[PDB]
RNA sequence: AGUGGAGCCUGCGGCUUAAUUUGCACCCGGCCCGGACACGGACAGGAUUGACAGAUUGAUAGC
């Protein structure tokens, strides 16, 4: 039914779920796609060469556009296996294996912008008894509010499965500093339903009075266009 | 004085070939 | 501005048609608007109706009984 | 189109008749003097729907 | 071809073909994003 | 077990179109006929009816 349902996401995603995802044509399309909208909605300094933080970036898909448009960036994963794949595509971005939740280690004000393609809706699932869903988005929204420079948007792909879902993701977010809002691009629309939490750092007298002779249940006339109309000046 | 100036002073396909089949 | 003592009062035309009788500086003849010293139930703060103008009545000029000179 | 007059003044309309009398036909008062007045001539176009 | 007459040639190598062929009968088809500032 | 991926087909939107009908209806061309009443005109100098032949027409036809 769901990749997330299915428990920790690093012992989800093994060699064999690497292997298949790579290995999947929709992938490749739906995260090119998704990537160029978070891209876009993000403001980024237009003709600037930026340098933006894949806090999921997988096999790469997602970094591979952003080395594409000249945009250097550092990637962060939880899967051993797809972060081995992903420097198997030989991507230009740094790479590094760490937890969201944990927190992003870099210098408060450093990245111009953050990626996140689908890799926030693994946060608000507690897979272990210490995991505690609230706490770890929070801290995740904290780091990134602090790592990313003070102004710049952090567009988040996220793939809701109920509304307690989103609404831990955004008061987590708003608490943690984060403001801004969420632009569902194509929302009536099912298969491009896409949530990006954008998250920057920085005669009526006559009526009633007819009405209470009607409920007080006396006789009253019929309520016509005639009801409230001037017969005539008066001298 | 004023003056009487009412108005301002200061001045490749065939030859039968149809425009629906072009 | 009234004649007789020099104060300004506000004064309520029947309508829009019989406004068109009335000009800046024409003397008109006032009355009170009919609850005795108190205001209108629909229009706030007005006490008064024009009753004449140039010596003729309101009521004449808008049923074309009388004209009005100027 | 007039030369300026500054209100109140009376405005009498008259037509000339063939035999050279001018009849009246109206009777005002001068409002504004301003070309920023506009007029707004409306046609109104008819259809059948059938 | 419906609307309008059309006004063909008739070459040698036109024999295996209908009349209808030549005068086509219909014209051929011819058929931005939100950034939010605040 | 799937669908959502791909090719094809089909249903609503939308786009093109003269029409791509609608919750043969649609489009492009050609026939047929369409009151009396009142008043003012033409009318046995003739009002008006029918017609061969040829043609226009995508075709023929006193329509
Ligand atoms: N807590 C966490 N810390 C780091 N990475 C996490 C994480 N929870 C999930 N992820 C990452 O989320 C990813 C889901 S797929 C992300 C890749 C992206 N769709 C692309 O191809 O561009 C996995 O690669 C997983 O490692």
């Amino acid at each position: 039914r769901r990749p997330e349902h299915g428990g920790p996401p690093e012992l989800f995603y093994d060699e064999t779920e690497a292997r298949k995802y790579v290995r999947n044509s929709r992938m490749i399309d739906i995260q090119t796609r998704m990537a160029g909208r978070a891209l876009e909605l993000l403001y980024l300094p237009e003709n600037k060469p930026c340098y933006l933080l894949d806090i999921g970036c997988g096999t790469g898909l997602s970094g591979s556009y952003l080395s594409d448009e000249g945009h250097y960036w550092v990637g962060l994963d939880i899967s051993p296996a797809m972060l081995d794949e992903a420097v198997d595509r030989e991507i230009e971005g740094d790479l590094l294996l760490g937890d969201m939740g944990q927190g992003i280690p870099f210098k408060p004000g450093t990245f111009d912008g953050c990626i996140s393609i689908s890799a926030v809706q693994w946060l608000c699932n507690a897979n272990k008894k210490s995991e505690n869903p609230a706490k770890r988005l929070y801290c995740f929204f904290a780091s990134l509010f602090s790592v990313l420079v003070r102004g710049s948007r952090a567009v988040l792909q996220l793939y809701p499965e109920n509304s307690e879902q989103l609404e831990l993701i955004t008061t987590q977010a708003t608490k943690a500093g984060f403001s801004g809002g969420m632009v569902v691009d194509y929302p009536n629309s099912a298969k491009a339903k896409k949530f990006y939490l954008c998250l920057f750092s920085g005669r009526a007298w006559v009526l009633e009075k007819k009405e209470r002779h009607r409920r007080q249940g006396r006789e009253v006339r019929p309520d016509t266009q005639y009801t409230g109309r001037k017969r005539k000046p008066r001298f | 004085e004023s003056l009487q100036a009412e108005v301002i002073p200061d001045p490749k396909v065939p030859k039968g070939t149809s425009s629906y089949q072009a | 501005q009234l004649i007789k003592n020099g104060k300004k009062i506000t004064a309520f035309v029947p309508n829009d048609g019989c406004l068109n009788f009335i000009e800046e500086n024409d003397e008109v003849l006032v009355a009170g608007f009919g609850r005795k010293g108190h205001a209108v139930g629909d229009i706030p703060g007005v006490r008064f109706k024009v009753v004449k103008v140039a010596n003729v009545s309101l009521l004449a000029l808008y049923k074309g009984k009388k004209e009005r000179p100027r | 189109y007039a030369p300026i007059t500054f209100p109140p003044a009376s405005v009498l309309l008259f037509k000339q008749k063939s035999n050279g009398m001018h009849s009246l036909i109206a009777t005002g008062h001068l409002m504004s003097v301003d070309p920023d007045r506009m007029v707004i001539k409306r046609v109104v176009l008819s259809g059948h729907p059938f | 071809n419906g609307k309008t007459f059309n006004q063909v040639e008739i070459k040698p190598e036109m024999i295996g073909h209908y009349l209808g062929e030549f005068s086509i009968t219909y014209k051929p088809v011819k058929h931005s994003r939100f950034i939010p500032l605040k």
